[PDB]
């Protein structure tokens, strides 16, 4: 149960957060354009320790004063995977790349090969493609491997920065499917999406920010009941939510505001009816 | 880096570069008392005419006082001797090399005072266009001059960008578990080298990217452009010009001949 | 009639495989034609095939006649002044000291005077709308908006074509729309075609001409309302259909057929409204 009270980061800026995220459910934290997603990106595994307050994280304490030893255990726990992930491959052969993340955390090597294996084959890839260099891998597959290196440990909690950020449908597709799947599993994941319509689409608490404090918390359901709001904080709406308000410019009604792609389909087939 | 509103920042850069260079010539010139006073005297009146506050000088001197003091030292215990105020196990504390000690230590001191104003009337930019100009002679070779201009340009607003990546990659990698800078020196040859590829291999790329772009849109060489920010000389220009020549005169009427 | 045809060709990087192989196509004069297909396979090297930075592995059977100029290396710097390109990457494409520096680095390679080239600099950069933002650094602008003084540079040289490799790729759904809205006036203003070689097929929504690659060859080119109903096809190929089109299988799945010229929101409304009314 991630807990944030009175967390400011000063010194982009962060100021006055209070707010408590629960285990076992998806979040989205949307945000404008550099208003504070990046640095509460950081907090979440004490990359950029609080200068107040109190995080409380999977039974672990940070405060502002609590030093460097012993964080291996936290950075466990909570993982973190950053935007364009094509520039962090680090090893020669991409086995020994995803095995380098649990190599840090006391796994023996049958069980990290076992862990990069398993876990190769959930994104996919291909089979044959496990022994090439890193460095060789073509383009959006250099993605599909790094992410592996970050989901090899199974961490409890996993938060993401933008992770379609330049891939086609298809693969965002598959990606946030994949994530879903993960998330069924009992962990959480911190989704940072511009992308407003994957926000609608797979969230349940979504962490609307901006100028660097905390405005909305609440579910996708709720935050997008006002269009008049979205305007006046500067966020986007998905794309079902605009088509429904065009057509109701139009002068048809709609049971119900939808958010998804068979939500909308529904509601327009029981208005016809 | 520090704006302001002092005449000092409306004069070309290219007439502050050639005063610097005047002057440091002037310091390492000055080898006497008389000399040694007009030089710090006229560093002085330019300071006072910059209207900063000696603060913004003080603490930009402050990191490079390990480098000047120990030369002075150095040249110091070269060649003393004389007078003795007390005498150790070893060393005699010799006191007559002070008479011109101090005086090299102030020569650094007002070579990098001049170096500090240079560094803070006028953004890199126009350092590197009046380096350019003042480089400019060189044509007479074979190799130009432009281009040299031109990827100094880039690569002075690139080397934030890379140091960033730098940052973002080095958080990375922390995230996913390394360790680098608490595994003292011997875990530095198993965590930064084998990291160093792949940011270089990124550079290299951007690289690749930008000379592409410039390509395609026509980069026909470096000889038939025609540049568009100017810097032209103003009548103001004059006033840094003679004060050089003012130094000059006091400069050949008091040399030690 | 035809402005951009590249016939017969076929491009092997410096090398496992061809990655445009037997490609045939034509670009109409003044019409917005985009090119869509998997990753790699084509999309990526058409940009800097046109403008002559790539080469043809086998020069004998080129076919590259770009405005009536057929491309070699003895004339590629006038294909370089006929076609401009807006990449990929926004971050390291910004070349220049500032705004008004980076728009005007063509008028400044193409050795004219400097007044005129602020007076075009000044006019350029208050068409795309970059007007507040004319003195301002590359670190202070915000993604999108480099794209767009990008744009203004292609814009000053006054091209024939102006062709965007991916160049919304790396942008947020919103300021997306703001960049194709500007291309599309752009493109009403200055009469030039628009080649828009995008993954995104929001683009190619609104195309007049769409072009699929398969694995390096042409596969179908038409109209989107010609080739999108075929939904079959873009899912074995590997890519999904777009938001109006989704929607109407949505609808067709759910028990109700609606005409397949509908193309966008526009009309769709109207169909919907015109159903229930009837």
């Amino acid at each position: 149960a991630i807990k944030f009270e009175n967390v400011s980061y000063v010194y982009i800026g962060l100021d006055q957060l209070n707010f408590s995220l629960e285990e076992g459910k998806f979040i989205a934290l949307v945000g404008h354009t550099g208003s504070g997603k990046s640095t509460l990106m950081q907090h979440f595994n004490a990359l950029l320790k609080p200068t107040s307050g109190k995080i409380e994280i999977a039974g672990y304490t940070i405060t502002p004063e609590t030093g460097n030893k012993g964080l291996k255990d936290l950075r466990r726990k909570v993982s973190l995977a950053f935007q364009f992930s094509e520039a962090q491959l680090f090893e020669n052969t991409v086995l020994k790349d995803v095995e380098y993340g649990p190599r840090n955390f006391g796994f023996s090597e049958d069980e990290a090969r076992e862990a990069a294996l398993k876990w190769l084959k959930k994104v996919g890839l291909k089979d044959d493609l496990i022994e090439h260099s890193p460095f060789d891998l073509s383009g959006g597959q250099m993605r599909r491997v790094a992410l592996a290196g970050v989901l090899a440990y199974e961490p409890e909690i996993i938060c993401l920065d933008e992770p379609a950020a330049g891939l086609d449908p298809m693969g965002r597709l598959e990606m946030m499917q994949l994530f879903k799947d993960y998330q069924a599993a009992g962990h959480t994941v911190i989704l940072v999406t511009h992308n407003m319509d994957d926000v609608a689409d797979y969230a349940d608490d979504v962490l609307a920010l901006e100028h660097g404090r905390l405005i909305k918390h609440a579910s996708p359901k709720e935050v997008f009941k006002d269009s008049e709001w979205l305007q006046k904080h500067h966020l986007a709406e998905p794309r079902s939510a605009r088509f429904a308000a065009k057509l109701e410019a139009a002068g048809l009604k709609l049971p119900g505001q939808p958010l998804t792609m068979p939500e909308l389909a529904d509601a327009i087939k029981q208005s016809l009816k | 880096y520090l704006p302001g509103t002092t005449f000092v920042y409306r004069v070309d850069p290219r007439a502050k570069l050639l005063t610097t260079f005047y002057f440091i010539i002037m310091i390492f010139l000055a080898n006497n008392w008389v000399s040694y006073l007009v030089i710090s005297i006229f560093g002085l009146a330019y300071v006072f005419a910059t209207g900063l506050k000696a603060r913004v000088f003080w603490d930009g001197v402050k990191p490079m006082i390990w480098m000047i003091v120990f030369t002075s030292l150095l040249q110091t215990f070269f060649m003393a001797g004389g007078k003795v105020y007390w005498h150790w196990w070893i060393f005699t504390l010799s006191s007559e090399g002070l008479i011109n000690g101090l005086y090299v230590f102030i020569r650094f001191a007002m070579i990098i005072l001049v170096s500090t104003v240079m560094t803070v009337t006028t953004k890199p930019l126009e350092i590197a266009d009046a380096m350019e100009w003042m480089l400019t002679p060189l044509k007479l070779f074979k190799v130009n001059v432009g281009m040299i201009s031109l990827v100094i340009s880039i690569a002075l607003r690139f080397v934030p960008t890379l140091f960033d990546q730098t940052v973002k990659i080095m958080n990375a990698q922390r995230s996913r578990g390394a360790d680098f800078n608490d595994g003292g020196l011997v875990k530095r040859a198993k965590s930064v080298v084998p990291m160093l590829v792949p940011l270089f291999i990124d550079s290299l790329e951007v690289a690749l990217d930008l000379s592409t772009a410039m390509e395609s849109r026509g980069y026909k060489g470096s000889e038939g452009r025609t540049r568009y920010r100017i810097l032209e000389w103003s009548k103001v220009d004059l006033i840094p010009v003679a004060y050089c020549l003012l130094l000059t005169i006091l400069m050949i009427t008091t040399r030690k001949h | 009639g035809s402005d951009n045809i590249i016939s017969f060709d076929h491009v092997t990087f410096t090398s496992p495989r061809p990655a445009l192989s037997d490609l045939s196509f034509a670009i109409e004069r003044g019409s917005w034609t985009a090119l869509i297909g998997h990753n790699g396979s084509g999309k990526s090297t058409v940009s800097k095939l046109i403008n002559g930075l790539l080469a043809p592995d086998d020069l004998d059977k080129s076919s590259i006649t770009v405005d009536g100029v057929k491309l070699g290396a003895d004339t590629v710097w006038e294909v370089r002044e006929k076609v401009g390109i807006v990449f990929q990457n926004p971050d390291n494409q910004f070349v220049g000291a500032t705004v008004s520096d980076d728009v005007a680095f063509g008028l400044e390679n193409r050795a004219v005077p400097r007044p005129e080239m602020l007076k075009i600099v000044a006019q350029a950069v208050a068409d795309v709308g970059m007007a507040d933002y004319a003195d301002s650094e590359p670190s202070n602008l915000s993604g999108g908006q480099k794209q767009r003084v990008a744009i203004a540079g292609i814009l000053a040289v006054k091209p024939q074509v102006i062709i965007l490799d991916e160049s919304t790729s790396m942008l947020d759904p919103e300021g997306k729309e703001q960049i194709l809205d500007l291309v599309r006036k752009i493109k009403e203003d200055n009469n030039l075609t628009v080649i828009s070689i995008t993954h995104d097929l929001e683009e190619a929504a609104g195309a007049d001409q769409v072009l699929v690659l398969d694995d390096g060859q042409l596969l179908d080119q038409g109209k989107p309302e010609e080739i999108f109903p075929k939904v079959e096809m873009l899912k074995r190929i590997g890519l999904d259909i777009p938001f109006v089109y989704r929607l109407k299988q949505l609808l067709k799945e759910r028990g109700i057929v609606l005409p397949d010229e509908i193309d966008d929101d526009e009309k769709l409304v109207q169909s919907l409204w015109q159903l229930n009314s009837k």
